[PDB]
C-alpha cells in the first residue's frame, strides 16, 4: 500500500515532465514516502 | 524575577493539566503502561507478550505485577525535564483525553 | 625557529606566486607554461608517481636550470625582463643552492583548551578532506561548473571523457585527475596564443580565445583545485605513513549523531539517487529526461535492494554515457551539472551497494511510530 503511494507520487512527476504547479511539493511527498516505506523495519518497527 | 515568576507558573500550569487528565491517566496506568511503550531497541522481541501486557477497578493495585522492569524507566527523562517538556506533556495528557471537545471546539471555530 | 625550515618548505608556493606575474608578461604563450604550468606539470609529475609526492628531485632540479637558462640568454624593457624573472630566479636559485630537500626530499612518502579544540577540529575537516568527501566530489563538483556551464565544445575531455567514466568505475578515479591536471594545462597552452591571428573564417565548436584575461580565468581555477586536493590528500598520506556501528546508535544522541555523520551514504544513498533522479527531472522537465524518469521507474518497480542492486552498473552506465551525449548535444549547461551529480551519488551507491555493504528514545518514538 506504502509501494502503490509511492508509485502515485512517482507517476505524477514522471507526467508533469511530459507536460506540453510544480513538482517541489511531490518531492516532499516522495522524501516523506521513501522515509516511511523504508522505516517499516522487521525490527523497530516490529516493536 | 519575571523569569523565576513564569517558572513556577508553568510548574502550576502543569499540575491544573494533571488535575484535568487524572481520570485518564490512571486509565492509562492500568492500560497503557502495560500497553505502548517503545523503548526497547536492538533487535526484535524475545518474549514478545511478556515483554508488554505483563510487564512492570477504576484504580487497580499490583494485581499484575509490581516494578521489575523500571516502571519510572518512562518516568525517568518525563520527571527529569519537569519545566518546559513536562508542559506539552501535561497539554497533550488533557486533548488526549478530552478529545471530544476538542473536536467540537474546531468545527465551531 | 620553526619558521626557518618552513621556510625552506616554503618555495613550491613562493615560485607559483612569481610565476603568476611571470604569467601576463613576458611571453604570453612560453612564460605562462614553461614556469607555472610545467611546475604544475612537475606537480602532476610526484603525483603520477603515487610513491613519490614531493620526493621527484631530478626534474624538480632541472626545472630551476631550465629557468636560469632563460635568465642567463634574455630575462625599461632590457631592465624589465631582467628585474622580473630575476626576481623568480633569485628564488629558483636559492632552492639550487640550500634547502632543496624540506618541500622535495624531507616532506616524503617512503596553547590551552580552545587551542586544542580548535587543532582536532582541523584534523577531522582534513580527514574528511582526504576521505573521498573531498577526493572526489567537490573536485568533479568544480570542474563540471568550469566545463560544462562555463567554456563547452573542447572541454569535454576534461569533464565527459574522464569524469564521466571515472565515477561509476573508481579504479580510474586518480588516474582521471592526474590526466585532468595536464589537459588543462594543455587547454591554458593553447589559449595562450588565443585565437586573433589572422582569422580566415577544423570544427569543433570553436567558441575561439578572443578575451585575455577572462578566457584565461577559469580553467586555471580548477588546475589549482587539483593541486589544493593533491596537497591535502599528500599531507594525510605521509601524516599516516608517519607521524560507531550500530553500537553508538543505541546509547544517545551524540551515538546517532556520529553513527549517520559515518554511515549516511551507506545506507540512506538509494533513496538518495532516487530523489536525486526527481531533482534532475524538475529543474529540466524536457524529453531527455523522461529517460531518467523511465529509469526511475524501473529501479524503482525492482522494489527488493537485492534486484536494484542488479540494475545499478546498467543504470551508472546509462547515466554516465548520457552526461557525454549531453555535452555532445550541448557541443556538436545546468542539466548538465543535475546528471552530474545524479551520476556522482549513483556512483557512489553502486561503490556501497555492492561494495560494502556486502532521552534518544524519545526521538526514536518520533521516526518509529
Amino acid at each position: 500500500l506504502w509501494d502503490c503511494l509511492i508509485l502515485y507520487n512517482v507517476t505524477v512527476i514522471i507526467s508533469k515532465n511530459m507536460l506540453s504547479a510544480g513538482i517541489i511539493w511531490d518531492s516532499v511527498c516522495f522524501f516523506f514516502l521513501l522515509l516511511q516505506r523504508r522505516v517499516f523495519l522487521s525490527h523497530y518497527y516490529l516493536h | 524575577f519575571l523569569w523565576m515568576l513564569g517558572q513556577a507558573l508553568v510548574d502550576e500550569l502543569t499540575r491544573w493539566l494533571q488535575e484535568f487528565t487524572r481520570h485518564h491517566g490512571t486509565m492509562s496506568d492500568v492500560l497503557r503502561a502495560e500497553r505502548y511503550l517503545l523503548t526497547q531497541e536492538l533487535l526484535q522481541g524475545g518474549e514478545v507478550h511478556r515483554g508488554v501486557l505483563d510487564q512492570l477497578a477504576s484504580e487497580l493495585l499490583l494485581d499484575r505485577r509490581l516494578r521489575i522492569p523500571e516502571l519510572e524507566e518512562a518516568e525517568l527523562f518525563a520527571e527529569g525535564q519537569g519545566r518546559a517538556l513536562r508542559l506539552l506533556r501535561a497539554v497533550y495528557q488533557c486533548v488526549a483525553a478530552h478529545s471530544e471537545l476538542l473536536c467540537y471546539f474546531i468545527i465551531i471555530l | 625557529e620553526l619558521v626557518k625550515g618552513v621556510y625552506a618548505k616554503y618555495w613550491i608556493y613562493v615560485c607559483a606566486g612569481m610565476f603568476i606575474v611571470v604569467s601576463f608578461a613576458g611571453r604570453l604563450v612560453v612564460y605562462k607554461i614553461v614556469y607555472m604550468f610545467l611546475f604544475l606539470l612537475c606537480l602532476t609529475l610526484f603525483q603520477v608517481y603515487y610513491s613519490l609526492w614531493r620526493k621527484l628531485l631530478k626534474a624538480f632540479w632541472w626545472l630551476v636550470v631550465a629557468y636560469t637558462m632563460l635568465v642567463l640568454i634574455a630575462v625599461s624593457e632590457l631592465f624589465s625582463s631582467i628585474l622580473v624573472p630575476g626576481f623568480f630566479l633569485l628564488a629558483c636559485i636559492l632552492q639550487l643552492h640550500y634547502f632543496h630537500r624540506p618541500f622535495m626530499q624531507l616532506t616524503d612518502m617512503e596553547l590551552e583548551l580552545a587551542a586544542g579544540f580548535s587543532d582536532v577540529l582541523s584534523r577531522v575537516q582534513v580527514f574528511l578532506r582526504r576521505l573521498l568527501e573531498l577526493h572526489v566530489f567537490k573536485l568533479v563538483a568544480l570542474y563540471t561548473v568550469w566545463v560544462a556551464l562555463k567554456e563547452v565544445s573542447v572541454m569535454n575531455l576534461l569533464l565527459v571523457v574522464l569524469w564521466a567514466f571515472a565515477l561509476p568505475y573508481p579504479r580510474f578515479r586518480p588516474m582521471a585527475s592526474c590526466l585532468s591536471t595536464v589537459w588543462t594545462c594543455v587547454i591554458i597552452v593553447c589559449k595562450m596564443l588565443y585565437q586573433l591571428k589572422v582569422v580566415n573564417p577544423n570544427w569543433f565548436g570553436v567558441r575561439k580565445g578572443f578575451p585575455n584575461l577572462g578566457y584565461i580565468q577559469n580553467h586555471l581555477q580548477v588546475l589549482l583545485l587539483l593541486v589544493f586536493e593533491a596537497i591535502v590528500y599528500r599531507r594525510q598520506e605521509h601524516y599516516r605513513r608517519q607521524h560507531g556501528t550500530r553500537q553508538q546508535l543505541d546509547q544517545d544522541l551524540l551515538g546517532c549523531l556520529k553513527y549517520f555523520i559515518n554511515f549516511f551514504f551507506y545506507k540512506f544513498g538509494l533513496e538518495i539517487c532516487f530523489l536525486m533522479a526527481v531533482n534532475v527531472i524538475g529543474q529540466r522537465m524536457n524529453f531527455l529526461v523522461t529517460l531518467h524518469g523511465c529509469w526511475l521507474v524501473a529501479i524503482l518497480t525492482r522494489r527488493h535492494r537485492q534486484a536494484i542492486a542488479r540494475l545499478w552498473p546498467n543504470y551508472c552506465l546509462f547515466l554516465a554515457l548520457f552526461l557525454l551525449y549531453q555535452y555532445l548535444l550541448c557541443l556538436g549547461s545546468t542539466n548538465l551539472i543535475s546528471d552530474f551529480l545524479l551520476l556522482l551519488c549513483a556512483s557512489q551507491q553502486w561503490q556501497v551497494f555492492s561494495a560494502e555493504r556486502t532521552y534518544l528514545d524519545m526521538l526514536k518514538v518520533a521516526v518509529f511510530r
